[PDB]
């Protein structure tokens, strides 16, 4: 009944800008990351994960 | 072995312990509409003889207790009808190795 | 410590008993009957606490040995007490017996029937018969048969107790486990229950009053009700042939009673089958006496020149005051004449009688458990009693036994230097001045120990003190050279003293280059955080000098955080720690098998300089720098001449270059006779950087030479499959640790000559690169209005000024989620325009490009930071994120007060065009700010130590078998596969392990190995179960033909040659399978050759029999957690708190379960979401439109009109049939609508004309009902109340009810969600967990592949394996998500161990609580609780556990005990 | 720049032997502390621990 959005798909869900990323998954060359210097990092292909501290 | 409907008399559930040796059995409908013995998470379980008992005692050299055990409530349990001090064969199948063997006294 | 004092004697266990006081009086030296402290010449008031007799006090000398206050070890006597006290802690266990009993028969008010019978199952336990205890109560056939059914008890328990004994299962001290423990509490326990459930004598049917006791230990005695009299007098002629019971009273009562009693509770209170045969006596529970401690613990204490009393002398005055009171109050007593006793003056004497119990039995509590005493004065504290001190902190186990004080050690601030071994540590002389260590004299040393002497205690390296064979210690500090030198010459003279002549003097020298110490940083959250290292003392400096690549190990940063030296006394400690836990052994980490040291930093800023194309030298450069770093000096010569290569390049000039300097690196390091390596790896840089066509990226080794790649932390850092993983993995580690330490001294030498720096000119673009980052920073103009637009469902165009628009933002400014949903949006748009000045500016753009920027050079190596840092700090840094959210608006709807409301500008939103580079606006910057202030507030272990303290027993045995020190079995095979997780690594690498075939196959060396093993009977047998699996391959596992067991399962690996985990044995087929043109194009190394020698490598990679995995698997899960303080934003419960729900709680109901749905795959999405919202439950509030109610006053009336939406809609919504809408009030809504009412009120102080009328009828106040029967749109019914009836509120009332409507529930199922398809996985996601509903649903899912975070229920209602595997899988998903990769072998040991009762564990007092092991469960929480039970059952601990060992200071039973000396 | 001064006590505490405790006979105000035991056995060094 609302007249705004209150509801979400699937791809509005990306997270950050995208940085060249080696997937060291999959191989893939982006990855979303997000920040603590603590830097998160997800595959664009795979999904896979991973988190840099260093 | 019988097959209730739903309901039993607490009464009855003492003419349970009514006749050794032979064992009687009665289990409820709706708990036996799904197979657990074939699930995902289900391990294959094979109870054991006592000559295989008693050697596998003696190749670990180990006590009856010293086992590990399983309580006698356990459906599983109950799908074998397995006696108490009975063990049975038990596979699991590791992530890292294969097939992997295993044990369960019945408690 | 000194081991020439050998002491053959040794402590094998500990009983428990309780003191009596006969022999306290027989073992006392004294009484102290003296409440009087000292004299005024402080000399002991005779009869008081600090009498001589107890020990030496001051320069006085003991009474009682006669010693001076040195060597007396003190002694303690007793206070005899006037009246018996109840011993507090006993007092529950004591006053639980009393209820029990019948006071007539001194029997206990239960049937004795039923007392034989416990007994029996009792004495069965005692030697550990479970499962007879079973066959006993299937026996069963007037007081005449109750004889022969208890007698037919004892033979057969006999019997079968001698059956027992025939064998060897169980022996004269019985057999005492676990499972055994388990009934020993729950029948005992449950008999206890029976105590209390008795209402009538079943003996004498007699009834005895009932008593009430207190919390101060005081038990008035309730009188007998009327008709107990009644029936006690008609049964008082049947046996023919509110006040305090005194303490002395209740003694005689069970002193009966245990002389009736006797037999059963002999069972009771004794652990095991007692030989003593000691008889149960109540002198045991009460206390008669009072004995003190020795004066020096009672000794009393001082701040300082103010001396203070010790506190419990204090407790032991009031006792000696209250009974000298009360032994004067009794002198009264007697010389009151009975016939002067008036029947009013019994009461005064029962009045001097409870007041002096009282008194005397609180000071018992007040001397023990303050607790349990009465306050004193309201205030002053209570003073600290023996109870108090056991607990103190963390307990006296804990605070001052599981740790301590030490000698022999320092702490201070550390260094970095590159200069050192990196197993070695530097030492200032100061430290080096004051350690020592007892130097035995002996033969070889003779000279070097003489010139220590002659150094004397300050010339380093010093002799500070000389221990004689007599053990006379010598202190030259005050004592000059000649002194010494006679001394010296003095050392090695022979011994005249006959008991001496098997011993030497020995000799204190300072620490020397040759000795090592032990060093520790706190906290320690993982072995490595403690290691051994080498020493060098070095000149002059006042501190401690540590090396980097040691720093990750330690984790430290050199805060200047102090850390601990330690230098173990003798050599085996010594030993140990040279041999063992030093550095290298460690290498890898303990959880993942990963590289855990390496160079840093600069090290890696330089490699790549030196790996240039670039990297050209002199033969002088070229020689220096290579001997530069090796030094031959050292003890690392391969070959004693140094070994060089020739130039790369001769004429017209010589030249070396950087790469040959690393191959003569290896060179000269490598062992001679075996030949280099081969290597294939990358880098983590891109070609394209270099120029057009270099394949740098790619690395290269071949014969141990560098032909192709430049080095990289994913080489000589810590990274998987890297030269150095390599290298340790091939030649082994020392020859890698030497390999890493060498480069750091090259590279520093290499820094010395060209360095580095950082620069201005390198954070420059160029110029177009600034007039690319303007342009797409243009473009943002309009972005945040769009944004606006859609969510607010307008068009695109639609100008910022709307005020509809406008309207709609602060519409949405008041929901919290329309905002949050309002930034996503936002915070997606903008997140790709930062995609894109980043993208094209680094490194396009920069004035400086890699390699000679420095700053792009760091990021890129990976020496430190990421593109991340530069790219913000150079193209922007985009928008903030504050917690997944955007700037928190004034409720003013301004961002700020430079910002009008309700403005679309991304930056009027927190988004950041600036760069660092070239300044931000103030705006920016009190923004970025807040983004600041996040972490911080954010930055604003026990779990683990929960863990460790159960798990201490936790080692393998020979067997492969894992236990515990009971040695009860855990797993059969350690990871089903026993691999060690530190070699685990290159097994799945062939082909790396294809090449060096020769070199792998000299350190493996088969040779000798033949001699002890059988090559055939496993790879026969397993070939053959191959064919099984092969031929049974595609049936599900429950079809799995059973016939042939895994090969591993009839063959210890360690025995047999081709026992292997059928997984590797596959892979090692499926990799031979394609990869045999290898063998081809190979050496001529045969398959077979092949296959069989990696067989032996799996079997040279078996575990070690005796370690202890626990305390790795404790470390390797406790303490990763620490980087899980934060987190990112299903949605469960995450981090420590979810896990605590799995371990520490092990809980019945979580705040989140979710049954998890797979489904079948011919059912569409639309059908699943169709189907989702029929399980889904549905609530009225949820379909009402608008509620409008109408109250008139003959009468109070109330009509009440209900609007609900189309009927379609939530039909199609909610899947609603208006009919279930009207039953559903037609029953449910009503029945509570009326019901209420009434309690609010006392509070105060056609068809349908039928359907109508039927409601009416069974609801009072409803004069009308009605409905909307076509479009279901409202429904509308009249009420009514009496007239005078004053007003209430009827829209909330109402109100509150609809939102507590159940128009459609399910069984303990709430919402049911569809999430997207993982990993080509096509499930469901669910709230509350029901699997018998689920089980209807078939038709749309598969039932096998249900899995929840319920576990308990699933152990409920699919057993306990099942539910096991779904703990590690929940366990996993934990750190899965934080991305932490962890060996299931320590999750399987975590799993097999809390279901070895077959029930879900959680690690507490419960889980602890079944210990076998005590002391263990006396550390933990409760230094008292646990104690009681202890010597209650009498318990003799076997000393298993190694906190035992630790509490007498016992070797490892287990850690060494598993190796034996002969 | 700037100098801080101390919030930190850099003085080194070394200790071979010395007056010790009498409750306990045991060195009096290193602690080893709980953990830190707990490191050797990992290792499963028994005399070091002892
Ligand atoms: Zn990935
Ligand atoms: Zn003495
Ligand atoms: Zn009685």
């Amino acid at each position: 009944k609302s007249v705004v959005k209150t509801s979400l798909k699937k791809n509005e869900l990306k997270d950050g800008a995208t940085i060249k990323e080696k997937c060291p998954q999959c191989g893939n060359e982006e990855m979303n990351y997000h920040t603590l210097a603590t830097v998160f990092y997800t595959c664009t292909s795979c999904g896979y994960k991973f988190r840099t501290n260093n | 072995i019988f097959v209730y409907q739903n309901n039993i008399t607490p009464s009855a559930m003492k003419l349970v312990p009514s006749i050794p040796p032979a064992t009687i059995e009665t289990f409820n409908e709706a708990a036996l509409v799904v197979n657990i013995t074939h699930h995902e998470l289900v391990p294959k379980h094979i109870r054991l003889s006592s000559d295989e008992k008693r050697e596998l005692l003696k190749r670990y050299r180990l006590k009856e207790s010293q086992l590990p055990r399983i309580q006698r409530a356990d459906p599983v349990a109950l799908y074998l009808g397995l006696k108490r001090g009975e063990v049975v064969k038990i596979i699991r199948k590791s992530e890292t190795s294969g097939r992997y063997a295993s044990y369960r006294i019945c408690m | 410590m000194d081991i020439s004092k050998p002491v053959g004697s040794e402590i094998t266990s500990v009983d428990f008993g309780i003191l009596t006081a006969k022999e306290i009086r027989n073992l006392s030296a004294k009484q102290i009957t003296n409440p009087t402290v000292l004299d005024n010449l402080g000399h002991p008031v005779s009869g008081g606490l600090y009498d001589l007799a107890l020990g030496a006090f001051l320069r006085n000398l003991c009474s009682t040995c006669g010693l001076d206050e040195k060597f007396c070890p003190g002694h303690q006597g007793h206070i005899e007490l006037p009246v018996p006290c109840y011993n507090p802690l006993f007092f529950n266990q004591l006053y639980i017996y009393l209820r029990a009993s019948c006071l007539f028969c001194h029997h206990f008010r239960l049937k004795s029937v039923e007392v034989h019978r416990y007994a029996c199952k009792l004495r069965l336990l005692q030697y550990g018969l479970i499962d007879e205890s079973y066959k006993l109560d299937e026996i069963t056939l007037s007081s005449t048969l109750l004889n022969e059914l208890k007698s037919k008890r004892s033979e057969y328990v006999d019997m079968a107790i001698a059956k027992a004994l025939s064998d060897g299962r169980t022996t004269e001290r019985g057999s005492f486990t676990a499972t055994v423990n388990d009934e020993r509490k729950k029948l005992v326990h449950e008999f206890h229950k029976k105590l209390l459930s008795r209402g009538k004598c079943d003996n004498c049917g007699m009834f005895s009053p009932k008593f009430r006791k207190d919390g101060f230990t005081k038990i008035f005695e309730t009188a007998l009700n009327e008709k107990q009299i009644t029936n006690n007098r008609v049964k008082g002629f049947i046996r023919q042939d509110s006040t305090y019971i005194l303490s002395t009273e209740v003694k005689n009562i069970l002193d009966t009673v245990f002389r009736k009693e006797q037999c059963v509770l002999q069972y009771v209170f004794h652990s095991r089958p007692n030989l003593s045969r000691k008889l149960v006596k109540a002198d045991s529970f009460f206390m008669d006496v009072l004995v003190v401690p020795p004066t020096r613990f009672r000794l009393p204490s001082k701040l300082g020149e103010e001396v203070h009393e010790n506190s419990q002398n204090q407790l032991l005055s009031k006792v000696l005051t209250t009974s000298l009171l009360i032994r004067d109050l009794n002198d009264d007593l007697s010389k009151l004449q009975k016939d002067k006793v008036s029947l009013e003056d019994r009461r005064v004497i029962f009045s001097r009688l409870m007041n002096a119990f009282v008194t005397i039995q609180n000071d018992v509590n007040a001397f023990i458990d303050s607790t349990k005493a009465q306050g004193r004065t309201s205030g002053k504290v209570p003073i600290p009693g023996v109870k108090q001190a056991l607990e103190k902190k963390e307990g006296l186990f804990r605070k001052h036994m599981m740790g301590k004080r030490v000698n022999y050690a320092a702490r201070s601030v550390i260094s970095p230097d590159p200069n050192i071994e990196t197993n070695e540590i530097g030492v200032p002389p100061v430290f080096a001045v004051k350690l020592t260590y007892p130097e035995p004299v002996t033969a070889y040393n003779i000279a070097e120990l003489r010139q220590a002497v002659i150094n004397g205690p300050d010339k380093w390296p010093g002799a500070t003190q000389i221990q004689n064979e007599d053990g006379s210690l010598v202190s030259l500090i005050g004592m000059s050279v000649e002194q010494r030198k006679a001394l010296a010459n003095q050392l090695l003279t022979p011994s005249s003293n006959v008991s001496t002549h098997t011993l030497n003097k020995k000799v204190y020298r300072h620490i020397k280059n040759r000795d090592v110490v032990l060093m520790n940083r706190q906290p320690t959250l993982h072995k490595a955080s403690m290691m051994g290292h080498k020493v060098r003392v070095l000149p002059n400096e006042k501190t401690l000098r540590l090396h980097y690549a040691n720093t990750g190990a330690y984790n430290a940063d050199f805060d200047g955080d102090e850390m601990n030296m330690h230098f173990p006394q003798n050599e085996n400690a010594r030993a140990e720690a040279l041999n063992l836990a030093n550095t290298d052994s460690q290498y890898l980490t303990p959880t993942s098998g990963s590289p855990v040291r390496g160079l840093i930093q600069d090290h890696i800023s330089a490699g790549v300089w030196l790996t240039s194309k670039d990297s050209f030298f002199t033969r002088e450069q070229y020689q220096q720098y290579i001997y530069g770093c090796i030094r031959p000096e050292d003890g690392h010569t391969t070959r004693s001449k140094i070994v060089t290569l020739p130039p790369t390049i001769f004429k017209p000039y010589p030249l070396w270059t950087g790469k040959q300097i690393i191959t003569t690196v290896l060179l000269n390091v490598t062992p001679p006779d075996m030949p280099g390596i081969n290597l294939i790896s990358k880098n983590k840089i891109k070609n394209e950087y270099w120029g057009k066509g270099s394949l740098e990226n790619e690395v290269l080794f071949k014969d141990g030479a560098l032909l192709c790649g430049i080095l990289d932390k994913s080489q000589y850092g810590a990274s998987k499959y890297g030269i150095v993983h390599s290298l340790h993995e091939v030649y082994g580690p020392e020859v890698a640790a030497k390999v890493l330490s060498v480069l750091g001294r090259l590279f520093t030498n290499y820094i010395t000559a060209t360095a580095f720096t950082c620069g201005m000119d390198d954070l420059r673009l160029t110029a177009e690169g600034n007039k690319w980052r303007t342009d797409i920073l243009k473009t943002s103009v309009d972005t945040g209005r769009e944004a606006a637009a859609e969510v607010t469902n307008l068009d695109k165009d639609t100008p910022a000024d709307d005020p509809e628009l406008l309207k709609r933002l602060q519409e949405i400014l008041r929901d919290n989620n329309k905002s949050g949903i309002l930034d996503a949006v936002t915070s997606s748009k903008v997140n790709a325009i930062t995609s894109q000045v980043v993208s094209k500016c680094v490194p396009d753009g920069t004035m400086k490009k890699f390699p000679c920027n420095s700053m792009q050079a760091m990021a890129l190596s990976g020496a430190k930071g990421s593109n991340v840092n530069v790219s913000q700090i150079m193209c922007l840094l985009g928008q903030q994120a504050l917690e997944g959210r955007r700037v928190p608006v004034m409720v003013s709807g301004k961002t700020l007060p430079s910002f009008k409301p309700y403005e679309t500008d991304a930056m009027a939103g927190g988004y950041v065009k600036g760069r660092f580079y070239s300044g931000i606006k103030p705006q920016e910057y009190y923004f970025h700010c807040m983004a600041g202030r996040e972490g911080l507030i954010d930055t604003a272990g026990y779990l683990q130590r929960c863990l460790t303290k159960q798990l201490e027993g936790v080692h393998v045995s020979y067997d492969n078998s894992i236990r515990d020190a009971d040695g009860t079995l855990v797993q059969f095979m350690y990871g089903g596969d026993a691999i060690d997780i530190t070699k685990e690594s290159h097994m799945t690498q062939f082909e790396f392990c294809l090449d060096n075939y020769y070199a792998l196959l000299k350190k493996y060396n088969p040779s000798a190995l033949i001699e002890h093993l059988d090559v055939e009977s496993a790879l026969k047998y397993s070939k053959k179960t191959l064919k099984y699996r092969k031929k049974h391959s595609k049936e599900p596992h429950y079809k799995q033909s059973v016939k042939y067991d895994p090969v591993l399962a009839k063959y210890n690996p360690a025995k047999y040659l081709g026992s292997v985990s059928e997984n590797f044995q596959d892979k090692l087929e499926s990799f031979l399978d394609k990869n045999s043109k290898l063998f081809k194009s190979s050496d001529g190394v045969n398959e077979k050759k092949f296959r069989a020698l990696m067989q032996l490598k799996y079997m040279r990679s078996l575990i070690n029999p005796g370690e202890a995995v626990g305390i790795i698997a404790s470390q390797s899960v406790g303490e990763p957690s620490t980087q899980m303080t934060l987190n990112t934003f299903a949605n469960v419960t995450l981090g420590i708190p979810r896990l605590r729900e799995i371990v520490m709680t092990a809980s019945a109901a979580i705040k989140t379960p979710q049954m998890t749905l797979p489904i079948w795959n011919d059912v569409s999405d639309e059908q699943a979401d169709t189907f989702c919202k029929s399980i889904s439950k549905v609530l009225l509030s949820e379909v009402i439109d608008k509620v409008i109610v109408t109250e008139t006053t003959a009468a109070r009336s109330y009509v009440i009109h209900m609007r609900f939406f189309d009927n379609n809609e939530y039909s199609e919504e909610y899947d609603v049939s208006k009919e279930e809408l009207q039953n559903v009030i037609s029953n449910q809504f009503i029945h509570l609508l009326e019901a209420a009412i009434v309690k609010e009120i006392k509070k105060q102080k056609k068809v349908q004309r039928d359907r109508q009328s039927a409601i009416i009828s069974h609801h009072r106040f409803i004069t009308k009902y009605n409905f909307d029967d076509e479009s279901g749109k409202w429904c509308e019914f009249k009420l009514e109340l009496a007239a005078d009836t004053e007003k209430l509120l009827m829209v909330n009332i109402v109100e509150e009810i609809c939102r507590k409507s159940i128009i459609r529930q399910i069984p303990h199922i709430d919402r049911c969600v569809h999430p997207e398809p993982e990993n080509g996985k096509r499930v469901l996601v669910t709230e509350g967990v029901n699997f018998q509903a689920m089980w209807d649903q078939e038709a749309f899912i598969d039932v096998d592949g249900i899995t929840s975070n319920d576990v308990a229920a699933v152990l409920k209602t699919y057993g306990v394996e099942a539910a096991r595997n779904t703990i590690v899988n929940e366990i996993n998903n934990v750190f899965s998500r934080y991305a932490i990769s962890v060996s299931f072998r320590h999750l399987d040991l975590i799993a097999d161990m809390m279901t070895r009762q077959g029930t879900y564990l959680a690690f507490n007092r419960q889980g602890m609580e079944t210990s076998t092991s005590s002391f263990m469960k006396m550390s933990y929480e409760t230094t008292c609780q646990f104690l009681t039970k202890a010597v209650l059952d009498n318990e003799r601990e076997q000393l298993d556990s190694p906190s035992a060992r630790i509490v007498v200071g016992k070797l490892n039973n287990v850690g060494t005990g598993s190796f034996d000396v002969l | 720049y700037q100098r801080l001064r101390h919030m930190v006590n850099d003085k080194f505490q070394v200790r071979s032997t010395g007056p010790v405790n009498s409750l306990t006979m045991q060195p009096v105000k290193i602690r080893v502390g709980e953990m830190e035991r707990d490191a050797l056995i990992g290792h499963g060094t028994s005399f070091l621990l002892q």
